[PDB]
């Protein structure tokens, strides 16, 4: 789970 | 109404824009005007109020170049965060596959960052620290390699970009076009992204025609600026790798390391 994906998966 | 929606998403998502910046740069920041940073003394004076002084995990007694590095990269981390939220508001972006969203942001964010950075730059220096500091161009050049080589190409780009006299309604569309670029390495749904690109580019083209009727060749000028930015980022990334490899005290934020990795 990359950090950019974390930003994109935000609510 | 695509042009208005993108302009609205830009104003909503970015803490800094050209209207807010020119207010501060013109000397109208009444409460909390910017600290002018023009030598080592005024850097330390500014840091006294603008940076928190931790007890052990601190940047206090790191080298000046490294303290500026940390301030600059933390601003970039927040701009990346804002750019991600901005992209999500671009119609069609959220329906892309997740890996394509990553790729577009991976290659786009720094072209957008240096485009938008022009808004806080003039010939003498640039705003930093959320509009609360102004660090002179000469002072940055006076630092030691390789840190003195980072900002000068960005000032050069910004002088010619600011000469086009775009406003925030223009820039918002320009950044959307940077992000929705069908040319990025490793993209999957190329055809659909090229059509998103075409749609945004079309709205940009129409917008420049309405907003800048005095310069009927403004659009190809801006196409050239997108190519200038991609080259500006590839050269910047090489400087970043030098610093990541040879500068022990310049610890790169993991989000930026992920963006630069394999770019
Ligand atoms: C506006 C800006 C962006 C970046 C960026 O890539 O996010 C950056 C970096 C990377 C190495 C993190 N370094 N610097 C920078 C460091 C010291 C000095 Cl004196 C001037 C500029 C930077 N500035």
């Amino acid at each position: 789970p990359s950090l950019l994906k974390k930003l994109l998966l935000a609510p | 109404s695509l042009a208005k929606r993108i302009y609205e998403a830009y104003l909503k998502n970015f803490n800094m824009n050209k209207v807010k910046a020119r207010v501060i740069l013109s000397g109208k920041a009444s409460n909390n005007p910017p600290f002018v940073i023009h030598d080592m003394e005024t850097l330390c004076m500014a840091e006294k109020t603008l940076v928190a002084k931790l007890v052990a995990n601190g940047i206090q007694n790191k080298e000046a170049e490294v303290r500026i590095f940390h301030c600059c990269q933390c601003t970039s981390v927040e701009t990346v965060t804002e750019l991600t939220e901005f992209a999500k508001a671009i119609p069609g972006f959220a329906n892309l596959d997740l890996n394509d969203q990553v790729t577009l942001l991976k290659y786009g964010v720094y072209e957008a960052i240096f485009a938008m950075l022009s808004s806080v730059m003039n010939k003498d220096g640039m705003l930093v620290a959320y509009g609360n500091g102004f660090i002179t161009r000469e002072f940055l050049k006076s630092l030691r390699k390789p840190f003195c080589d980072i900002m000068e190409p960005k000032f050069d780009f910004a002088m010619k970009f600011n000469a086009l006299e775009l406003d925030d309604s223009d820039i918002s569309l320009f950044v959307a076009a940077i992000i929705c670029c069908g040319d990025r390495p490793g993209l999957l749904n190329v055809g659909h992204i090229e059509k998103m690109q075409e749609g945004i580019v079309h709205v940009l083209r129409l917008h420049l025609q309405s907003n800048h009727p005095d310069d009927i060749f403004l659009f190809p000028k801006l196409l050239q600026k997108m190519a200038d930015l991609r080259q500006l980022v590839t050269e910047h990334a090489q400087l970043v790798q030098i610093i990541k490899k040879t500068e022990s005290d310049a610890a790169l934020h993991p989000l930026l390391q992920e963006i630069y990795r394999d770019m």
